[PDB]
């Protein structure tokens, strides 16, 4: 309905104004008009469906608005033109003698008086200058409506690299306070760099926030079912606990040459691969890579259960370079089995038996899982 | 010494306002486009030396309403002259108020019947005529026609100034004694004070829209006429274009927001692969929040209320639907108050399973208008409508002994359409309880009664108390 | 002998730097280039000269009497600063400057009186004698906007002062665009000729080209460039003003904003009138009254010490009156002071009821409240300031005649702005001083005792 | 051959390949239309027609270098590359812009260009050099208007060219809106004949006509042009200016509505004066130098791994030199640093005085601290930089028989700005070393046993069951 209806309303008010003073033009070719002659807001509803659904957000816009343009020109024409016809005698009485010049004439005349520019005019009677007047003033609301537009998209355009800038040389002068060597200030910069790019945003979690819930737990289980709903550790239990479990989660990234399991300190965490490449070392020597896990896959688990990493983790371990693994924490899991304590009790008989075995016996992979995963079984069974 | 004063709010107020601002909008006007000429003053004085003197007696008036308007001490607006007065003659606006109502319209004995430029005081009187339409957009239905129908009156009065001032300065080197000039007068068809003005008019609004269809300069005076109103044209065209700039960016606010948090959830969602259908669902929910105007949320909207107003306001909203829960009927309201203080709103969307299944189900949910309905495992019949005030998880909240293996309800619900009910909390209900410590056992007996009477299997094992 | 970088003295010497330099940015061009106002007015040009240099050299002393902070003191020694200005990038654009260029005077004679042109560099400390007094104007924008326009002045000069002298080399007359001719009675008088050049620049900077029209080569150069340059001047003057007014109308946009918000809920659900009324009025007092923000984000920008600081000197001297805090230290009595909430009433509000729980000692300031029975209006005592109003059902003892009830029946008479102080927070500041607790126990029930002191008989207790 | 997409070598080879990109973008349009320019030197229209083939082609040198980064892992290939580029996109162009073109020329002659347009499609190496570039500049304010200037004299160029194209096109003086005539000194010459063109371009692009009327159809396209673009052009540079400069000053309008909130606050409460010129001077110290910020919100978004590097560089010589901590595992001075505190603080302020019962750590640093007795006379040791006193407090120390006093009264001086460090934080910070806790705690005790006077001895454990 929208194409023909701006079709018939730009017809209709662009082909009557030279048809009702205009001398030689309404009897002269009377087919339009002859044959056509038979509060809205759908078109600013459906323009913004078109820049919703087309990639263009601006283009409509733009021809509405220099639509809105012309057609003032147009129409200012054909009201000097009936203010002369009313009085009698005046605009362009030399018309120049032919309609394929006296369009053209016409509307450059009306270009001409776009303003108050004048030139040839001269005072005749009353109200000249009050219409000149006018005729300025609504020029000068078109010009400026378009700049404002203008602004307004340049603005809107431009948005979040002002605010980048401002983060990285705020916080370059802030630890340049203190005149700290080169080989941080190095690293800090590539590191900016490298988030900035190919990610745009620099925390998703500030938008989880804003965006509402009920949504958030579809994202994650669409997300990060698989890894973690696997694992025989935590196999077979309550599934409506482990959503907590998800929702506290964080994402982090490392560089070349990471130290993250420096040998002889106690760590507090299991870390997460999504994507990337991590090698497990045997020390600054000769690389002793017995493995690199590649993706979807876990890391030092047990370390989560009643003691972290035995106050001493396994083995050395770093890293070539991006890698992007996520993290989780332990006060997470107690505080989730305390909310939910149908699993705290069989989780607890595993640990009671690991630290229970791992004095006396050695236990390498005969009686890891059906003592202690068996304990999952009759354990939140009595809830 | 009680005397009556006025509410410096109220209507009246307003409609004096609109009283005082005529004369000094005539004066200025009129006093400057009487000294130019020369044929309206001593030509038409029968007229104006009445209308003047109703213009002085109304300043004088204004001297009055100031002294009679209060300013409140401590939630009480001080209601007696004596010290009403006493502020009023110590502060500043009273200089003003002493110089611009000396009558000095005897000057006139020295200066005869042609010199009505001795009123240079009349306006002085203007922070009035200001602050009325300072003051009256912050009333009206709408703006944003106002501020641009202040614009152009300011203009045409400048516009008014500057033909005056042509003409004082033509009329000092003789008419026609150059062609920039205005032209001889004593010739016909020119000099009746409807030439005299138009001509002079035109020629104004010419040179300060700076164009130039005029005569050029000859004599070196104007050198300097000319440049001056150059560069004060410029300064109005900077001075409007900037202001409608500001205007147009303020209107719109809303739309840059939603589309930039659009941007970031598309960015976010096209960076880890997810299945399209979860793309469709977010999208055909953000059209739903965007289309009824449901973007903010209900948790920051009334944050910046007082207290006292958001108890109100709550309690209005919500407690008949409580009063109406079918457990809850002689309960002291000093409690329910606290109680209704804390509800979270939740909402849903087409296809989701609430429950479903057998899981722990503790809290409470109440539904507001839509649809839901009890399944089976599989996806046949509905069972029964939960229509419009139906409700479930009433017995959940607490933990009464005996019970039929509680918080494991395993009945299957499922949203159709879209939602949006409230929740409530166990713990929440706990430590708002804490502190009316007879209702308690009043709740637990209720429920026990209920549930012996629902024909189940409460265990009814003696409780011990054997150690007090 | 010394003197701070920033006292008024400093100030005033500042200012008085600043005549010269701007003197000498204007004048040397027109005065070298019309040659006609030298020639003739030279017994007025010995002694701006003669000023000028000495001003230069007395400033060139500044720079070795004012000091610098060391982490926490001034600066006072000489040598330092001696050896600071030395090491001072301008200084050696003080000495360039300073430097006596007239051995060539009399070589040249007064062919050229503009090599004088080294004495235009100290400019900088006018800029900063700019960018020193805006911190401190009654209202600044005003300041700024003249700045502007003496800028936009001195541009126009430059350029009247070029075309006059790209006229004077061509020679007068050769076309129907130059500067016309001298010889005639009046293009002679060095008053007609300054001001129709300021008239030329000015309209060839302007938007239309309506002059008399170019012939020669140079001057359709000369055309295009000082269009391209108009053009510029002119967006960055509208981009500044712009500015300016958009930064006024700053508050009253969100303030909207936030109104709007309200009614937009308030309609969805369907609240009743009475209160939108209310609500109204409020916004309307408050915005009125120049009470906008609110407090306690206002407050927390100051460090610790100075916030103390500000709240004991407007609450320590009405807590040091009430009833049970005959014998307290300081430490607690601050410790409690830094934990009063406002809140705000108004006109015909229940600010309590009957028989309710006792959690709040309230301290009217500027007030005024009054106890009325439900039944009609009864009034029994009004209170002015410093009412106590509470006291004991705080201070929990054992045998309370009513534990925690509080049938007082007050009710606010209007607009009355009162703090407050919890319960918890009374617990947690004693938890440091084990000691006063006992006393003022103590002392509460001698108090009770003047007056029924209970429902019942003292649960003594015996424990040990 | 491999390269990396960030390198300074990199942008010295995007500005050699800029720079000879705007010959084909400028040159070609004068050496087609204004003829007999070429005549006067075809001793470098080839001339340097062949080095921008040269240097046209020598850049698919990079298109086979320059590897892509792969899963976190360095550019590493020598082969991949090649085919890369050829299935994606940007190759097609590469080629089709690299017609051997002396083929049909010969038809016509070694004399014009005007077959050169398909050489009109390379245009990325310009706009990625200019948007790489200012990410390194220091002042990039003048950047963005230089560029625009730059892009409105090339605009103005091609028009100009144009009508002097449409002028050679119809007869020479059939009216007086075209160029004027030839066969006459200075208005068949060369310099006038473009210079002429380029100011009536101006005046026509400007909307104001100072023109004849239209002598037949289709000459009136050039002011429909004219007005078109110049309004574009116009509000363009208008608004990035307009933006540019509102973006620069947000700091100065932030600190003064601080100011003003402030002040309204305490001209309100009936402050007397002294405090107001105390607060005023503070804010004044604040502005006057570069300490207008507040470091906490600074390194707020850094990664979960660092700070601890910058942090052991600044507070760990003073705090390595203390009395209690010295004997620790370096994983203890680790979480400890990351939870410091600053305090800024002005002169002339009684930080402690004799009875209080407070719990901090305090440590000067580059300041200067003196302790009077009672009147703010006799003043003792003077207490420099790495230097503090007491400090016992902070842990509950057995038969401490004396703390909770701080029997000191110490005035600061002049800005002194120490640092500070809670109790319970301590306390969570010795949940993992358990056993270092006994010998500090018996370290205290031997050290007040002597250092410290009589010791109470009696502490004994209370109510057991």
């Amino acid at each position: 309905w929208l194409f023909f209806v701006v079709l018939a309303w730009n017809w209709n008010c662009w082909l009557i104004p030279v048809r009702w003073a205009f001398p030689y033009q309404t009897p002269d070719n009377i087919h339009l008009w002859l044959l056509m002659d038979y509060k809205y807001m759908a078109f600013f509803e459906f323009n913004n469906r078109l820049e919703s659904i087309l990639s263009k957000a601006y283009v409509y816009r733009v021809i509405r608005t220099t639509a809105y343009l012309l057609y003032s020109l147009h129409l200012n024409s054909c009201l000097y033109y009936w203010a002369s016809a009313y009085e009698g005698l005046g605009s362009t009485h030399w018309v120049y003698d032919g309609v394929g010049n006296s369009y053209i004439r016409c509307y450059y005349w009306a270009v001409k008086t776009l303003i108050t520019i004048g030139g040839l005019p001269d005072p005749r009677t009353l109200f000249e200058i009050v219409f000149q007047g006018l005729n300025y003033f609504t020029g000068v609301f078109a010009f400026s409506v378009m700049i404002g537009q203008m602004r307004d998209v340049v603005g809107a355009a431009t948005a979040g690299q002002t605010y980048y800038r401002s983060c990285m040389d705020s916080t370059v002068k802030y630890m340049n306070f203190y005149k700290i060597p080169r080989s941080v200030q190095n690293r800090v910069k590539t590191w900016y760099e490298y988030t900035w790019h190919s990610q745009g945003m620099l925390d998703e979690s500030e938008l989880m926030v804003q965006l509402p819930d009920k949504m958030r737990l579809d994202l994650a289980i669409d997300v990060n079912y698989s890894i973690v709903s696997k694992v025989a550790l935590f196999q077979g239990c309550d599934r409506q606990m482990i959503f907590d479990m998800l929702k506290r989660l964080r994402s982090v990234v490392y560089l070349p040459n990471d130290y993250v399991c420096k040998k002889g300190e106690i760590g507090r965490e299991m870390y997460i691969i999504q994507a990337g490449q991590v090698q497990v070392l045997g020390g600054p020597d000769g690389k002793s890579v017995l493995v690199t896990l590649k993706a979807g896959s876990v890391f030092g688990e047990i370390s989560l259960l009643a003691v972290g990493g035995g106050n001493r983790r396994t083995a050395n371990v770093v890293a070539h370079g991006f890698t992007n693994l996520f993290i989780l924490d332990k006060k997470d899991l107690n505080e989730i089995l305390v909310h939910y304590p149908e699993s705290q009790k069989l989780l607890r008989k595993k640990a009671r038996r690991m630290l229970r075995n791992n004095n006396k016996p050695k236990e390498k992979s005969v009686l890891i899982l059906p003592p202690r995963a068996g304990t999952p079984k009759l354990f939140n069974a009595a809830l | 010494k009680e005397v009556v004063v006025i509410d410096p709010s109220g209507n009246t107020y307003y409609n004096w306002l609109f009283c005082i601002t005529l004369p000094v909008m005539y004066n200025w006007t009129m006093i400057i486009a009487r000294a130019c000429f020369d044929e309206l003053q001593s030509d038409y004085l029968e007229y104006w030396l009445a209308f003047d003197y109703l213009s002085d007696v109304v300043y004088l008036l204004d001297m009055f309403v100031r002294t009679r308007t209060g300013y409140l001490e401590q939630g009480l607006l001080v209601k007696e002259e004596r010290k009403l007065i006493d502020k009023y003659k110590s502060t500043f606006q009273f200089k003003l108020d002493v110089l611009s109502v000396i009558p000095t319209d005897l000057l006139y004995i020295k200066f005869g019947w042609n010199y009505p430029e001795i009123r240079l005081n009349r306006l002085l009187r203007i922070s009035r005529m200001f602050e009325f339409f300072q003051r009256t957009e912050t009333r009206t239905n709408y703006p944003n026609i106002f501020r641009i129908s202040n614009l152009v009156m300011y203009i045409i009065i400048i516009i008014h100034w500057n033909a005056c001032v042509y003409f004082s300065i033509s009329k000092a080197i003789g008419f026609g004694n150059d062609t920039w000039v205005y032209p001889d007068v004593n010739d016909p068809d020119f000099g009746r004070l409807a030439r005299k003005y138009v001509y002079s008019l035109y020629w104004s609004t010419l040179t300060l829209t700076t164009i130039g269809e005029t005569p050029p300069p000859v004599r070196d005076s104007e050198y300097f006429f000319v440049v001056a109103d150059f560069l004060i044209g410029v300064l109005i065209f900077a001075t409007i274009v900037g202001n409608i700039g500001s205007m147009i960016s303020n209107m719109n606010a809303a739309r840059a927001e939603f589309q930039a948090r659009i941007d970031a959830i598309k960015q976010y969602m096209h960076f880890r692969n997810v299945s399209k259908d979860m793309e469709k669902r977010v999208i055909k929910w953000f059209d739903y929040l965007w289309t009824n105007k449901k973007t903010v949320d209900e948790r920051e909207v009334l944050k910046y209320l007082p207290d006292k107003l958001r108890a109100e306001i709550a309690i209005n909203v919500h407690l008949d639907t409580l009063k109406k829960v079918r457990i809850f009927a002689d309960c002291e309201a000093g409690l329910l108050v606290e109680l209704v203080l804390k509800l979270q709103p939740q909402v849903y969307s087409p296809g989701d399973y609430i429950c479903k299944k057998g899981d722990i189900g503790r809290e409470m949910y109440i539904i507001k208008e839509g649809k839901l309905a009890v399944v089976a495992d599989d996806g046949i019949t509905q069972f029964v409508v939960l229509s419009d005030g139906s409700y479930f998880g009433e017995i959940s909240i607490l933990n009464i002994k005996g019970s039929k293996a509680g918080n494991r309800r395993t009945a299957n619900i499922k949203s159709i359409g879209y939602s949006d009910l409230f929740c409530l909390s166990k713990d929440d209900l706990m430590e708002a309880l804490t502190e009316y410590p007879d209702a308690k056992g009043m709740l637990e007996e209720k429920g026990k009664q209920i549930l012996m009477k629902d024909g189940l299997l409460d265990i009814n094992i003696a409780n011990a108390g054997s150690d007090p």
